[PDB]
């Protein structure tokens, strides 16, 4: 079996640095080619690098040139990259890979974050209420990623948690909200219970009319 | 350097239909275009390469044609674990490039949004801020238009939106649009209004509050 | 830019259960290489037998490295007489650009004992 595994990606500010690694098994590691690929949150995959088996032909795009080095240790079937420079727009999963003529295997990925920002817990503010919309606005926090349950997760049917939103202070916001029968908001009472664990912030809010 | 769009950027088909996804380079790349599958939460898969060749392991419904600058992948019938996101690759020379991927998603009958405005809290607005969020609550398909109106006023600018995956049951999407102003500037306004466009309605719909 | 690779000998004979091995013999300009060996088939269509480095998602049909790094033998083991056909090599670069050149076409007669 051919298995690929990445570690190394975290948070980071503007212009540090990090060093991602991909440990590779099932296969004779020196006689294959090697690459980094990304994916930015939302957008489609770039390819980062390429490292010939023996290691000394690499391959980079051209915004990673002078700041991102591929490198390999043969003896440990282990793939690098090291990242200089970092800039706001290298923020992606980062997937190791190995071309064959195309890319035949690829890891699970790691998650590189490019931020100034730092840790801070929501605020949770009620969005108040024959179909009614309620909800909850889950406001400035970072990083990711927050939780949001309804009534201890006895409400499920229709609720819809929004994919978080970067602002531009560099926080995250998103929003969660649940349609009910409008008879319901005079028998019911609904909750919603945001965790944020990087802050140890466990919030529940009361949503009425 | 060398550049892959890929048409439709969205695709819906039913389980059963033909589905064709095209690659146009701009430029020649010969027979070195590689197809892949991706799903959220995971890594890509590869389908075909050297534009034609079906690799190990993958169902015989897909296949890949073309060489040059114009490059196709079909999926001869649609079966329900294939709705995902495809995208082109060529490796003919550096850099590699991607193409910008489709998303093959699940056909249904139009649905207009369900609209719902929702004022800032009191709480919020003790903080110094102001966010007014409009939902646009299951609808298909995935098209839709937001503007925000104060007093009239067309809002640039200050907000953004977010928008679900079709849902797992009825195959529709819902939106938020959040409008984010100070709370100097949210009082100093009485109606808000967002008007919302989708093609299953025949005109916008406008749903707003008068503050206060 | 780099030559086609040469498959040697044009002519190869051998016995049925003996092990039957061409050379093909390659210059690459960069490290990223496939190298594979093909028989043709009915319909002048290539039947890959073999390829260094292995295709990883996949015995009779080997290829060795030889030292020099530019020969690679390439074996039929315990050959039989339908293996008798023609054989090529074709080598693929995948850096700086991705280039497929085959080789001339070498015989396979592999006799009755």
């Amino acid at each position: 079996e051919v298995q690929l595994l990445e570690s190394g990606g975290g948070l980071v500010q503007p212009g540090g640095s990090l060093r991602l690694s991909c440990a590779a098994s099932g296969f004779t590691f020196s006689s294959y080619d090697m690459s980094w690929v990304r994916q930015a949150p939302g957008k489609g995959l770039e390819w980062v690098s390429t490292i010939s088996g023996g290691g000394s032909y690499t391959y980079y795009q051209d915004s990673v040139k002078g700041r991102f080095t591929i490198s390999r240790d043969n003896s440990k079937n282990t793939l690098y990259l090291q990242m200089n420079s970092l800039r706001a727009e290298d923020t992606a999963v980062y997937y190791c890979a190995s071309p064959y003529y195309a890319m035949d295997y690829w890891g699970q990925g790691t998650t590189v974050t490019v931020s100034s920002a730092s840790t801070k817990g929501p605020s949770v503010f009620p969005l108040a209420p024959g179909t009614a919309a309620l909800g909850c606005l889950v406001k400035d926090y970072f990083p990711e990623p927050v939780t949001v349950s309804w009534n201890s997760g006895a409400l499920t049917s229709g609720v819809h948690t929004f994919p978080a939103v970067l602002q531009s202070s560099g926080l995250y916001s998103l929003s969660s909200v649940v349609t009910v029968p409008s008879s319901s908001l005079g028998t019911q009472t609904y909750i919603c219970n945001v965790n944020h664990k990087p802050s140890n912030t466990k919030v529940d809010k009361k949503v009425e009319p | 350097d060398i550049q892959l769009t890929q048409s439709p950027s969205f695709l819906s088909a039913y389980v059963g239909d033909r589905v064709t996804i095209t690659c146009k380079a701009s430029q020649d790349v010969g027979t070195a275009v590689a197809w892949y599958q991706q799903k959220p939460g995971k890594a890509p898969k590869l389908l075909i390469y050297w534009a034609s060749t079906l690799h190990t392991g993958v169902p015989s419904r897909f296949s890949g044609s073309g060489s040059g600058t114009e490059f196709t992948l079909t999926i001869s019938s649609l079966q329900p674990e294939d709705f995902a996101t495809y995208y082109c690759q060529h490796y003919s020379s550096y850099p590699w490039t991607f193409g910008q991927g489709t998303k093959l998603e699940i056909k249904r009958t139009v649905a207009a949004p369900s609209v719902f405005i929702f004022p800032p809290s009191d709480e919020q607005l003790k903080s110094g801020t102001a966010s007014v969020v409009c939902l646009l609550n299951n609808f298909y398909p995935r098209e839709a238009k937001v503007q925000w109106k104060v007093d009239n006023a067309l809002q640039s600018g200050n907000s953004q939106e977010s928008v679900t995956e079709q849902d797992s049951k009825d195959s529709t999407y819902s939106l938020s649009s959040t409008l984010t102003l100070s709370k100097a500037d949210y009082e100093k306004h009485k109606v808000y209004a967002c008007e919302v466009t989708h093609q299953g309605l025949s005109s916008p719909v406008t749903k707003s509050f008068n503050r206060g | 830019p780099w030559n086609p690779p040469t498959f040697s000998p044009a002519l190869l004979v051998v016995t049925e259960g003996d092990n039957a091995t061409f050379t093909c013999s390659f210059s690459n300009t960069s490290e990223s290489f496939v190298l594979n060996w093909y028989r043709m088939s009915p319909s002048n269509q290539t039947d890959k037998l073999a390829a260094f480095p292995e295709d990883r998602s996949q015995s009779r049909f080997r290829v060795t490295q030889l030292p020099n790094g530019r020969d690679f033998h390439m074996s039929v083991v315990r050959a039989r007489r339908n293996d008798s056909g023609t054989y090529l090599c074709g080598a693929i670069s995948l850096a700086p650009k991705a280039q497929i050149k085959e080789s001339l076409r070498a015989e396979l007669r592999v006799t009755e004992r």
